[PDB]
């Protein structure tokens, strides 16, 4: 049962967005420019990671997509919020780890 | 048909996510939706 989570409702979980449209992803991901700029205590642990999983997730299958416009500015505004969060994540892990 | 499309194609993703934007994306978003 713990494998019919992992594996159906995983590649079943994973390909939700096999076809999902263009302009949503920038709506969605935007408001993850809300939520991602809220910091990491505020929203929490798999609230804060599982949302770079919707951006890691919401980069998925661009790379299966085509080039429009909206394809490379939003490749820009992912991949920076990405490494804004990367970057706060360690700054996060630092931040404790010479809490001693 | 989302026993045999849900279920059966992209629950294991067998095969790939792209082909249903691809053997289904013939203008059929109101069913994508």
């Amino acid at each position: 049962r713990n494998n019919v989570l992992t594996t159906l409702q995983r590649n079943i979980e994973s390909t939700l967005n096999s076809v999902a449209s263009v302009k949503d992803l920038a709506n969605e991901a935007s408001k993850y420019e809300i939520i991602l700029q809220k910091g990491i205590n505020q929203v929490g642990l798999k609230q804060y990671t599982q949302v770079v999983h919707k951006l890691d997730d919401m980069l998925e299958d661009i790379q299966s997509r085509e080039e429009n416009s909206e394809f490379h500015g939003i490749l820009t505004h992912l991949e920076q919020l990405i490494k804004r969060s990367e970057a706060q994540l360690r700054v996060y892990f630092i931040s404790i780890l010479n809490s001693i | 048909n989302s026993t045999s499309l849900r279920k059966m194609l992209a629950n294991p993703h067998f095969n790939a996510k792209d082909f249903v934007h691809d053997k289904l994306g013939n203008a059929s978003a109101i069913t994508i939706d």
